[PDB]
Order: C-alpha cells, then structure tokens, then sequence
DNA sequence: ATCAATATCCACCTGCAGATACTACCAAAAGTGTATTTGGAAACTGCTCCATCAAAAGGCATGTTCAGCTGATTCAGCTGAACATGCCTTTTGATGGAGCAGTTTCCAAATACACTTTTGGTAGTATCTGCAGGTGGATATTGAT
DNA sequence: ATCAATATCCACCTGCAGATACTACCAAAAGTGTATTTGGAAACTGCTCCATCAAAAGGCATGTTCAGCTGAATCAGCTGAACATGCCTTTTGATGGAGCAGTTTCCAAATACACTTTTGGTAGTATCTGCAGGTGGATATTGAT
C-alpha cells in the first residue's frame, strides 16, 4: 500500500502539462458545444474543421492564461487555493466586466 | 533585368510588398521607399524570431522547428514578448513556471 | 437530409478532469470544487462572443459554412489574434 | 485552383542565412506567414493614420520609419530603423 | 483662417429636438465632437475591413450595417440598425 | 436643390460623412445609401446620450449640459459603457462608490 | 477639545472627490515633470497649452481607476488598506507587467 | 530647496487621486509607487506624442499629438480634438 | 441617554464668463445636370471537404479515505489618520517673440498605359528523413520509518 | 540517516508521415520603358499663443498622538487530493453530396468632370444669462460623556 501526499501530483501535472502543447480539452465535446453555441445565433451552419480547431486553440489558450491571473489572485490572499472569487477579481481586473 | 530586391539587398519581396500596400487602401499614393523600407523591417524582425526559435529547437536536440520553439522564442525575449503581448501561437503552450510558495516545505 | 439530432448540454462535456488539466497548464496547485461550474460559464461567455461575431461574418460573406477565417477575424476584433489558421 | 500566396519561400531564405542545418514544419511555417501578414498590416495602419493625421496623400519611406517607431519597442525599433534606412539608401544608390 | 470644420451643430439640432430648453458647454459639445469621429472611424474601419475580406472595392449599406452590429452591444445595435434601414428606405422613395 | 440629409429625413450631413468616407481610403468606391445609414447611425448615437445626459442635467437642477452629465449618462448605461469602455471623457469624474467593507459600523 | 476618528475624514473626502471633477494635482509640478520626461525624447520642445492639459486628464483618469482596482485587490486579500503590492497585482492582472 | 520634479507630485494629491478611486486607507509606500507607476504612463504617452511632433517637423507638442499617442496605446480620450 | 462641535443643507442674491445670437461673406463644399467607367448578382457547373454513417484506443465517473488547508479567533504592536498655520510654492495676470500656419511655386516623383519578361505557385509522381512512440534498462524522487 | 515503491531519464530502434525534391508548365505576376499629372518641400511672413516673470493667492510640509488595522499564532472542522475500480465515450479510418468557389455575360450603379447654388465656419460687434461663489440660519452627524 502507497501514496504521495497531497500536492505532489499535482505539481508533477503543473510540470507535465507545462512542458507539453496538445490541447486538454476532448475534440469531440469540444466540437458539440461549438455547434451547439452557433445553432442557437443560426441554424443549419456548416463548420470548416479548422475553423473548430481554431476556436479550441483560441479557447484554451484563453483558459490557461485566466488560470495564471487567478492563480495569482489565490495567492494574493496568501492562499493556494483558487475559488471563484478570485476568477472574478481576474476578469473584473481584465477589463471583461 | 534586375528586381527591386536585389537592388535593395533583400531576400523579402519588395514588388509584392509593393502590390499589396496599394490593395490595402492605406493612403491614395504609395511612395517608391515605403516598400523598400518595410520589406526590410519585415525581413529583419522574421530573421530575429528564426534566430532564436532555432536556437530552442536545438536546444531541445531538435532539427526542425515547430510552434513550441516560436512560443519559446518570442515569450524568453522581452521584446517579442511585447510586440507579440496580444497575440496566441497555436500549439505553443506556456513557459514551464511554478510560482515559489507552491513547492515544498519552506 | 432527414432528421437533425437535438443538442443539448454540451457544456458539460467540458470535463472535470479537462479542467484541471487547463489549470495545471496555468499553474495551478489547488482547486475549490465550485472553480468547474464558473470555468464552464467564462468558457460558454467566451465561446459566445467569438462565434456571434464570426457567424456574422459568415453571414455577411451570405455562406452557409464558418471557416477558419471568419474565426481568426473574429478572434482579431476581440483583441485575441491567432496564428497559426490563415492570418 | 485559385493561387494563394504566402511569404514562406522567403522566410525559408531567411532561416537558411540564420540557420543552416535547421528546418521549419508547415504549422511553425503557417505561424510565420501570420506573423509578416500581422506586422505588415500593423505597420501599414500606423502610416495610413499618420499620412491622414498629417493631411498627406503619399505613404513614403519617412511614414514608414516612423510607424516603425510607434509600432515596435526600443531595441528592435533601432535595429529595423537600421535596416530600413540602410535599404532604401542602397536601393536610391542602385540605378 | 482656415475652416475648421465640426458635427457642433449637427449635434445642437438633435439637443433641441431630444431637449429644446436644455443647452450644452464649449467642453461638453468638444466630446460629442470626438465621440461622432470615434464612431465614424471605428464603423467604417470595421467596414473596410469587412469589404477586404470580402474582396470588394466597394462600402455599401450593407457593410456598414455589419460593421454596426459587430461594434454596438446588443439593444444599441438593434435600434441603430433600424434608424439605419428607416434613413435608407426614406431616402430611395424621395425623388 | 435639396439636401440628401432632408431627403433622408436627418439632421446629421449625409453629404460631409459621404465625402469624409471617400477621403478616408476605407475602400476604392462608396455606395449611395451608406452614407445615408450612416449618419442615421451617429445622429441615433448622438440622440440617445443627449437624452440621457440631459435627463443628467435635470437631475442636478441644471439646463446647461457639461461633461459631468456626459460621463453620468455613459457610465449609469450598461450599454453605453461597453461601448465607452476604453475612453475617458475629460472633466468626467466617476460614478459615486464606495465598497460596503468601508462603510463605519451601525 | 474634540477629534474626528480615523477613517471619518477619509470616508468625508471620498464623498466630496467623487462628486467633483476638478483636476487633483497641481498644474505647474505636473507641467514640469511631462517636460523633464519629454526632454529625453526631443531637446527644445514646447507644449500646447492644450497638450498639457490633456495629458493631465488622461494621467488622473488613468491613476483614479487604477485605484479602484488596486483597492479591489486589497479588498481581496481581506483587508482595507492598498499597498504597493496591491498596485502590482492589478498592473499584472491587466497586462501592463 | 533642490527637490525632483516627480516630488511635486506630492502626498496630498496622490492621496486626492486615491480618494475619487474609493481607497479610505493608504500605506505610507503607496506614493512611491504611484510616482513609479505615473512616470511609466507619461514615458509611454510622451514618447509616442513627442515622435508624432518629430514626424510632422515641429517644436510643439500638440494637443493633437497626444490625443492620438493615447488612442494607440488605448486609453482614447474625448474632448481635445480629433 | 445628553450636549456641543462642526459639517451639511437649502434659499436667496449677484457679476460676468461663457453662452447664444447675427450679418456679412465669401469661399468652399454640396448639389445639379452630362458622359464614362466599372463592379458584382444570376446563371451555370467542377469538385473540394463537410456531414454522417461503423470498429478500436484509453480516459472518465464514482466512492473512499485522511492530509493539510482554510478561515475563525485572538491579540500585541506598528503604522497610518488626524490635527494647527506660518511658510514657500503655485496661481493669476502682463508682455515680448518663437514658431506654427497660411500661401504660392515648381519639379521630382508618382500615376497611367503597353509590351516583355520572369517567377512564384501547383500538380503530377517520385524519393528522402526527422522523430514520435515503442521497448527495456539505469538512475532520481518521494515518503514511511 | 535506511529501504523501497514509483516516477523519470536516458538510449536505441523503426515505420511512416510529412517534408524536401523535381520536371512540366503558366498565369499572373513583376519589370521595363515612355508619356503625362501633381504632391509636397521650400521659401517668405503674419499673428497667434507660448515661455517668462512679477505680484497676489493659499495649499502643504511639518511632528505629535493613539485608534484601530495588519499580521502572527493557534486550532478545529472538513474540503479537496489521491487512488482503486468498472466501463462509456472518444478517437481513428473509410464511404455518400451540399455548397463553395471559379468562369462569364450585362446592366444598375458609382466615378468623373464641369457647372451653379447654399451652407456652414468666422469674425465682428454686440447681445445675453446660467450659475459658481457668497450669505444666514435651520438641521444633521459625529463624538465626547
Ligand atoms: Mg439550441
């Protein structure tokens, strides 16, 4: 029987997910909520496959810098867990509210 | 028989720069320098980018650069890094960096 | 074509695992579990604004298909330039 | 079988004066043609609002330069100024 | 001595009929003057854009109407779309 | 003659803003009625915010519009706002606000 | 005989600043100082009256809301009083560092 | 009394500023900071209004000329022209 | 609670800075009639590539367990708010002169047009190679003790 | 420290994806050359409006005092990380047509040019007034007790 304590996986994923550039979010539900999102501006639309791919690429590069800012909101609280509030402060902060 | 390139000492195409400045509707007349000159700023800041994306790909024991080596390039050079602040390379990922009070112990 | 299968939820498709992974990419260490829920509602605003303004563009090429470029436009506009795709 | 055109023959040229034994894939390639395409469009706006803020008609070398100045950062705004202005000199030189 | 051209008054005839006993400072009415140029530039900006992309050599209506629904939020774009069309039909009748 | 503004039933110079999108190289050529929609576009834009800013005016007891009243109508607008939301209007001030954690005890 | 408590005064010019619109800093010091500044870039510069005055509003404009936020980010980090590291996170945050 | 041009920027006004942006309390180091941070702004500002004069073949600073250095570096501002 | 120090409120008054009004004016747009050039919907059809179906690769959901993080409590001490005014810097106003802006000139450089050549793209069919993803095998990191 | 479970790092290999290659070809380029148009530098100059400075205004640098805030120390409760386990969903590779995108004809529309009419900016002289700034006295707020 074994285990790592709380916190070393999880900086050996920081180290691993760092390291790399595939996307991290699954092609297929990805490409769904896309589809789903256009339908409700305009039905029957078709998508280049390129095209889903660059909303994903523009998506999670998004995701992972807003994760930057709220990480170092967290941590501003002299926390290292982040909450909700602190994705608020980021983008009240960015200019999206 | 000579282009406008090879007159100006450029690998980067002065006649197309000079097409594509007239279809762009940038001003009613497009001066005889102003592709000349933005052929060549064009031309030394790609030469600037390659020189570093190479130098990360051959520091990954790599031959051939990808976007992971632009991202390294552009995001370790401040300057880059700023002209490019607002800008996202597919398939570069991020910068390997773990802020301090998260590692271990004390 | 006969039929069109009805989407619906697919918001949720955006996994919990998916999330922390995007979270370990941005340096993240620990997780509130409430952080799945509000990263599914920013990505859901986000995707929104994006894909309105490339499907007017699409619309206003009066096609009936996205391209790649009427995103990259699109990302352009909202201060979010994208290599990579054709721009 | 519409032609389109990229600046990629010349960013190869470019990397073969840089780097010699080093290749570029085609998405490293796509990336550098949306780079000139971006920077190009980003100088050319400067230097038609300039043009326009100055009530001239004629975008020239000297609008240019200063969009140059605008557009880029301190050292790598000297170096393409260099650049630039070494260019246009050779080329007035070369008929 | 040269005319130095303003939306001023423009913009005291719509003051009088939106407010006909309200008036407006020398600074207030400078800003009204800046938001229209702003406006003006940023819809016929996006519509340049949006003909490029298109490959076409000309800005009709339709362009800028696009071009108002891609920079208005929401309600703003909608009535403004509709002042839009209204001018536009009223126009094409009147001989 | 008759003015194409009277034609198209504004008060805003379809003629100036037909000229000025001509002389201003955002395209080689220029439809009749883009001019037209327009300036129906800007005199609508112009409209709403001297509403709003002299319903500002009337508030604090006032018949003269100045900046405070263009910068209270703009930014009491979620619309507005957005659209405003990189500028600044000199001599605007801010919206009165004070975070609750600040107010003194009951 | 009598005091005001601390925080009354300051809740008291809140109340009066953000009612006004005059400019907070005074005209010549701030004349100087964009003088000093533009004399690295040129030699024998002179100013529209104008000029200075719109950099004026721009500046304050620009330092007012980036109190706000610096004192969203105190606020944050659960407390009442901005620090130099609150000014950093909101200059961080909306990517001027 | 030799003193820094950037002093003038002094504690009161720096505490003025604070005050229309909602801030009741302020550490003694805030204005330090606040001159660093005002001294980037202006750098950034002047520098793009200055090479606006330069480009047109002036002495003068317009008002002109800021007004279009701060739309590019998106802080637009409306009421001195353009 | 009361009591009093001081801030805040409302009303009324008043001089003038900054607004609206005005006519000449003339000059420069904007609109009106005639001849010219050009763009882009419609009609048609090759053919890319998007939508939509079945089989194989591995990540997701879920429950259990307890490490250690968060947030409450308390509390000492440090640090910023409040305070009085003579003192020194900024503001207000008065006056030469730098330079910006208005105007006219004329030519170097740009637009236009018409063969003439070069080249950058693709397409067809071939030919080469960097490295991703498999293996096994030697060394680092981590956590219990 | 010692032991060991597990992750991480090499190195070496091998199929094949995707990259470099090449030969045919060509349409759209870029180049060359001669004719005609003009934008803007250049040069004189008139008049703002900008720097400078004396006198008049008034905001701020000073140090003392202590309220109350920030941050360290401590602790319980419980959230979120790790991991084992059962399998559903996505991924990967191979077959039908909606719609894009490329050609061409043709008129409805925008450009051009020159003319004739008016509008909108300025200046001139004067014409007008909303309200900032000051008064007085009634009432609210804060803080001491
Ligand atoms: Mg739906």
């Amino acid at each position: 029987p074994h285990r790592y304590r709380p916190g070393t996986v999880a900086l050996r994923e920081i180290r691993r997910y760092q390291k790399s550039t595939e996307l991290l979010i699954r092609k297929l539900p990805f490409q769904r909520l896309v589809r789903e999102i256009a339908q409700d501006f305009k039905t029957d639309l078709r998508f280049q496959s390129s095209a889903v791919m660059a909303l994903q690429e523009a998506s999670e590069a998004y995701l992972v810098a807003l994760f930057e800012d709220t990480n170092l909101c967290a941590i501003h609280a002299k926390r290292v867990t982040i909450m909700p509030k602190d994705i608020q402060l980021a983008r009240r902060i960015r200019g999206e509210r | 028989a000579k282009t406008r390139s090879s007159r100006a000492g450029l690998q980067f195409p002065v006649g197309r720069v000079h097409r594509l400045l007239r279809k762009g509707n940038y001003a009613e007349r497009v001066g005889a320098g102003a592709p000349v000159y933005l052929a060549a700023v064009l031309e030394y800041l790609t030469a600037e980018i390659l020189e570093l994306a190479g130098n990360a790909a051959r520091d990954n024991k790599k031959t051939r650069i990808i976007p992971r080596h632009l991202q390294l390039a552009v995001r370790n050079d401040e300057e880059l890094n700023k002209l490019l602040g607002r800008v996202t390379i597919a398939q570069g990922g991020v910068l390997p960096n773990i802020q301090s009070v998260l590692l271990p112990k004390k | 074509k006969r039929h069109r299968k009805v989407l619906r939820d697919n918001i949720q498709g955006i996994t919990k695992p998916a999330i922390r992974r995007l979270a370990r990419r941005g340096g993240v260490k620990r997780i509130s579990g409430l952080i799945y829920e509000e990263t599914r509602g920013v990505l859901k605003v986000f995707l929104e604004n994006v894909i309105r303004d490339a499907v007017t563009y699409t619309e206003h090429a009066k096609r009936k298909t996205v391209t790649a470029m009427d995103v990259v436009y699109a990302l352009k506009r909202q201060g979010r330039t994208l290599y990579g795709f054709g721009g | 079988k519409t032609r389109k055109e990229s600046y990629a023959i010349y960013v190869y040229k470019v990397l073969k004066q840089v780097h010699p034994d080093t290749g570029i894939s085609s998405k490293a390639m796509s990336i550098m043609n949306s780079f000139v395409n971006d920077v190009f469009e980003r100088i050319a706006g400067e230097a038609s609002r300039l043009a326009h803020y100055n009530k001239r008609s004629t975008i020239t070398s000297r609008e240019i330069q200063t969009a140059v100045r605008l557009l880029l950062p301190g050292e790598l705004a000297k170096h393409a100024v260099s650049e630039g202005t070494k260019a246009v000199t050779k080329y007035t030189s070369a008929k």
